[PDB]
RNA sequence: CUUGACUGCGAGACAGACACGUCGAGCAGGUACGAAAGUAGGUCUUAGUGAUCCGGUGGUUCUGUAUGGAAGGGCCAUCG
RNA sequence: CCUUGUCGGGUAAGUUCCGACCUGCACGAAUGGCGUAACGAUGGCGGCGCUGUCUCCACCCGAGACUCAGUGAAAUUGAAAUCGCUGUGAAGAUGCAGUGUAUCCGCGGCUAGACGGAAAGACCCCGUGAACCUUUACUGUAGCUUUGCACUGGACUUUG
RNA sequence: AUUAAAAACACAGCACUCUGCAAACACGAAAGUGGACGUAUAGGGUGUGACGCCUGCCCGGUGCCGGAAGGUUAAUUGAUG
RNA sequence: GAUGACGAAGUGGUUGAUGCCAUGCUUCCAAGAAAAGCUUCUAAGCUUCAGGUAACCAGGAACCGUACCCCAAACCGACA
RNA sequence: GGGGCUCAAACCACACACCGAAGCUGCGGGUGUCACGUAAGUGACGCGGUAGAGGAGCGUUCUGUAAGCCUGUGAAGGUGAGUUGAGAAGCUUGCUGGAGGUAUCAGAAGUGCGAAUGCUGACAUGAGUAACGACAAUGGGUGUGAAAAACACCCACGCCGAAAGACCAAGGGUUCCUGCGCAACGUUAAUCGACGCAGGGUUAGUCGGUUCCUAAGGCGAGGCUGAAAAGCGUAGUCGA
RNA sequence: AACCCACUCCCGUUGAAAAGGUAGGGGAUGACUUGUGGAUCGGAGUGAAAGGCUAAUCAAGCUCGGAGAUAGCUGGUUCUC
RNA sequence: GUCAAGUGAAGAAGCGCAUACGGUGGAUGCCUUGGCAGUCAGAGGCGAUGAAAGACGUGGUAGCCUGCGAAAAGCUUCGGGGAGUCGGCAAACAGACUUUGAUCCGGAGAUCUCUGAAUGGGGGAACCCACCUAGGAUAACCUAGGUAUCUUGUACUGAAUCCAUAGGUGCAAGAGGCGAACCAGGGGAACUGAAACAUCUAAGUACCCUGAGGAAAAGAAAUCAACCGAGAUUCCCUUAGUAGUGGCGAGCGAACGGGGAUUAGCCCUUAAGCUUCAUUGAUUUUAGCGGAACGCUCUGGAAAGUGCGGCCAUAGUGGGUGAUAGCCCCGUACGCGAAAGGAUCUUUGAAGUGAAAUCAAGUAGGACGGAGCACGAGAAACUUUGUCUGAACAUGGGGGGACCAUCCUCCAAGGCUAAAUACUACUGACUGACCGAUAGUGAACCAGUACCGUGAGGGAAAGGCGAAAAGAACCCCGGAGAGGGGAGUGAAAUAGAACCUGAAACCGUAUGCGUACAAGCAGUGGGAGCCUACUUGUUAGGUGACUGCGUACCUUUUGUAUAAUGGGUCAGCGACUUAUAUUCAGUGGCAAGCUUAACCGUAUAGGGUAGGCGUAGCGAAAGCGAGUCUUAAUAGGGCGUU
């Protein structure tokens, strides 16, 4: 705000030369390379994120950090349920990807610490190589066979 | 992310102002002025790594020919009887005999003008 | 006596920052002279000059804002 | 301009002054020419008085300076353990070389140097900088003016 | 105003020139207003600068004023090719 | 020293303004504010009681500013 | 260059020896390139540098890794010490501090300061120097006080007196008065103050204003005019 | 004399003062000086004219915008090998 | 013993260096009640029923904020809440109020001083003076209403002037002003670029002005296309930086055709739609209610942390609680909830409006002078019009980029229309590889303040004790001071109010060593001596006599110690960014193909291949094509072709 005038005439004053009290070398004024709002999203191809999504499902397989299970529901909306069925799998910091999620498979562990219940579509690179196990049921397996290929 | 940097440039001035210490005034205590005396003395170092050889070389032809000089005998002459000769034996431990073990020093410069050189 | 002060080009060089510039055997088409080999793409040689954009003029196989034409534009030759 | 032109006067001595001369570089008649009493905080010369202007300054009186008590700035400043001379050198040196001098620190003074301090030189140059003034620069425009067409009609006469 | 008080500006007086009134002229896209509730002895512009004696020659340039009417000449006309 | 009561003389002559008479008088050109209050006249009306004019009696005069500085330390000069 | 130099410490020759550089060599490291090498692995030639090109890194803040790990048995920061690297820098610790910090590997930058007569704060130097604001002028006594050249009172001296006196307008806005005070303000000190705190003080028919009236000028119903905004103006009604 | 002015010297120049002081000087019944209110304003006022003045600013005020004008110019540009 | 000569250790007015403690000073770290930027919603105005913005009053203490308005930190009612309260800086204190339900919160009322469009008349804003009607009041007033201008409508009245017109009086209704932007118009620069500059650009931008609305504007073909067709308008991605346009310079820039977001056309033989009412159900909003599950132990001032064992979960990375908490509190997921208002949508009536009258004449067209269309009047179509003119009438008329025929396509001179679109001063929630006190707003704090200006206008600086004031009873020096020395509080007071940490500049005191015969960038190589710690030695730290070499840094230059520039110093800050197009390198994915843009999307996925580039070139082009262009040439030559 302000910083029309010119701070003083520029010759006489002994004094360094200004042109507005505004300037970025002065205190009260601004950044010379202010930001303004801007966008960060970069292109990844069609084939270049499906080719990325191949070659981690590959290495989810080699270091054992893929379960498939044949199919995985729970009964009730209840948050210990959903941990007592992943116990028996011995099994916390899991992703678990179904074909869809149910509303009941939703409720439970989306209160859960470390867990996360995504579908195949709503699955990212990001979250694959994050939870220390991907549970993924057979249709699942099926869907990625479908859209990777 | 702005970046504060006030914690940096204190650590880096506290550097040169180490290296400064000992110094006359504001040469040992304020930046602008301890900074340029710290790459001096870095200069004048690096010259003097030269000249400390070249001026310990001078000390020791100097108690040589101090010491040839009580048998007899010049710097020069002494060192090219010591080839006429073959001693390999350098000024540092010349002068070294030259001032503690005279002696030794003077059987050096008999051997010297033994080569009659 | 006569038009080679030709038309299409052009192997290859010289010069050269670029735009320009310089020389040119040979090939085709037609011609001068010469009985004929041959010479002839101006002048013994190097100065005598001026980019583009605008306009003018003569052609043209081209284009031609629905279509047939024109208008205007394009290319080729030329003038200020 | 030559030029302090020449001649006269004034002075011991006068590039100034006054009176002439006319060879007017380059006066001249309302961008007026010549005179002109009175009037100028007006320009230039000379005189009487008058005197510290001066020879040439002496003394005295207050106010600062100096010391003491209290309060308490400034411009400037790369850091300083901050001499002379002669050289040398971006060509005028406290700092370089050689060589002389020089115990350490104030206070009062004086300003010869620190190319001293103050103002990104005003002169000069330069900028395909600017501003404002001029005109017979270029290009325009306000205003003034000419004609046509409107608003704008009928009636006669001269006339193509 | 704050480095120039003058020989500069002003001035009475003088002359030129414009202006007939809804004035010339000025400020106003205009309405209006000043000139002026004045009216040529008035009002504007310009130059000179009390007074005394005077104020010479030139109308080519440029301006201003008047003059025929010949050439040129704009919009507009729209014959002819 | 603060206060209550008592409290003497308190007159005459001269000189006198830049004050007053005086918004007068004389003179000169440069020819010297408006409007109201005030005095007076009628109009439109009144019924010509209202209104006016004197006397007498009773009553009233709102609001606002007032301290302090003004040849200044209080205003205007950044300052006692 | 100086001291000084005369069968020279000068000059002309010739000889032999020595000194002299970051030059060469020796010895120990690091690095570039090239060739070899089952990639230990050596060799050889290099390695001054401004503008500039190219290559490889350090550190700061944020995000992911991270609901992790560290940390009140003590974080970040600050201040020493030691130590390790070619460097930017790292690591360990004594004291201070008293609540946060971020291995690693990636992502992102308000990413690194000594200069711009750079901005803003603190503080220097000049320097306890110049000044302390008209050269009307002060001297005692007494009091009060913690302390009086400066306050108050007394005695005396000066100064103004067409003002340095009294007053009105404007402008200011409590500065006025009285108690209590003295940090700061007062160019010194202050017990004093136009300063701080708290109280009080301004009384109108007649003095000024409002109210009444108008001048310059303003505004102006309607109205004329103007792309709009507006301009000018009649009735009017403000304006000393 | 007041008042208004500002010719001379000296001081002052970090001033007591961003234009003064002290000595002297000019006008001082007028083309005078001054209070209070009002009018004229930025290619625009007013000017007895000097480029004077228009709020310590003037060959085109101040302020805010166009605006971070433009600068073939000057200055600066921050860790490491 | 003496006398000579030689030799020289202490003795510092003051300085220097190191070290240790201080002081100043506020950096740094950490923190946040403040900002900044988005997303999703809201509702898009307030005002003559008096606004925005104020002045003055209003309280037991009474200054300033914040509320209120002479009924003045409030009054009356409904509704919620259920234990404290009498707003804040500002902690205390009085007098009190509350379970017979205060305070507080929401809805509706009541009051609402003066200013300000300010509106009874004036006026220098917050002041001054009025009139009329009604009622009440004893030579004084008081209550409640009115009293502006304009426009429109209407009534009465009526000048010159006969009639009736102007005009005038009274009624009704409406307006005016403010607000950041968005929109439609009127008027419209200059710097700048063109490496000068005039055309041109910047730019119909900035600015000024006028209207309207929650959006506006535009909109239902006298529109485009080429003989095929599409059908209103707006917005977005392309076609494309292409065609054009341009001192053919700087530059400016389409359309056809596609892909989408959106979905509607009704009428002038009277309609959709939109308003305003009354209704019909329904939804939201303005307040709230409930809302799970932890103990023991260690260190500690304090436990949320350590060690162990649990529990809850449609609630686990929220806030703060004496250190880090799903289970301590407020909350959160999740359900419930409204006397009364408001808002949106929906019925089904009603009055209006739309609405200009009846398919468009001073109109189309044209001549001059302009303006726009990307288009600098140009071959210049099409639109608009300042001046002047001026038609046909469905066997008409205008468009298809000069113009003319032929076809094709529409019906101008009357209208009204939702959505997609823009914007955000204002609210609410949520979010951030946003800032964290020189940053972020100018403004974290009583900031558009203080201050500066005559004004317009400019415009600051200033955050942090502690978990809790437990904010230091009492004693001593001192002026019933200031400031300290103790004692207490506290984990800590070198956390003591100027208060977290507490750097550097700068200023001191103490100790060690060196400094008074020595000449200069103040160091560096050598180096004696002395002093401390160690434990001693071929060490570590501190001084550094003496001595060789040695003219700072920057910037600019052919060159600087330069007597050239720049810097007093310190600490903070301060300079290659970002967007969009593109080219090259590196690195990946797919590969004769690759890739999507808008947009759709339970949304970083998937879809969408419109478009872009590549697979073929040559030519100015028609065109022709592994060829093509030039050419009289199957010749030459240019460019191209696993």
């Amino acid at each position: 705000s302000g910083g029309g005038k010119k701070p003083w005439r520029q010759k006489g004053t002994g004094r360094a030369r200004a042109g507005t009290i505004r300037s970025p070398i002065w205190r009260g004024g601004g950044t010379t390379f202010a930001a303004k709002p801007r966008s960060h999203e970069q292109k990844l191809n069609k084939k270049m994120y499906r080719a990325a999504l191949r070659s981690i499902l590959a290495e989810l397989v080699r270091l054992d950090r893929l379960v498939v299970v044949a199919d995985f529901a729970v009964d009730a909306p209840k948050t210990k349920g959903l941990v007592a069925k992943l116990d028996t799998l011995g099994l916390k910091d899991v992703l678990i990807v179904t074909d869809g999620v149910d509303e009941n498979l939703y409720l439970a562990a989306r209160n859960l610490a470390h867990v996360d219940v995504r579908d195949v579509q709503g699955s990212d690179p990001v979250s694959l190589i994050a939870y220390d196990k991907v549970l993924v049921t057979v249709s699942a397996v099926k869907k990625f066979e479908e859209l990777l290929g | 992310a702005r970046v504060k940097r006030g914690v940096i440039a204190r650590r880096r001035h506290k550097k040169i102002l180490k290296l400064a210490k000992g110094y006359y005034g504001a040469r040992s205590r304020v930046f602008r002025v301890a900074k340029q005396a710290v790459i001096k003395a870095g200069q004048y170092a690096y010259r003097d790594r030269r000249q400390r050889k070249r001026q310990f070389r001078a000390l020791w032809i100097a108690r040589i020919n101090a010491g040839a000089r009580q048998n007899g005998l010049s710097y020069s002459r002494l060192i090219a009887g010591l080839k006429k000769a073959a001693i390999e034996i350098d000024r540092k431990v010349l002068a070294d005999l030259a001032v503690n073990e005279k002696a030794a020093f003077t059987a050096i410069v008999e051997k010297a003008k033994a080569s009659l050189a």
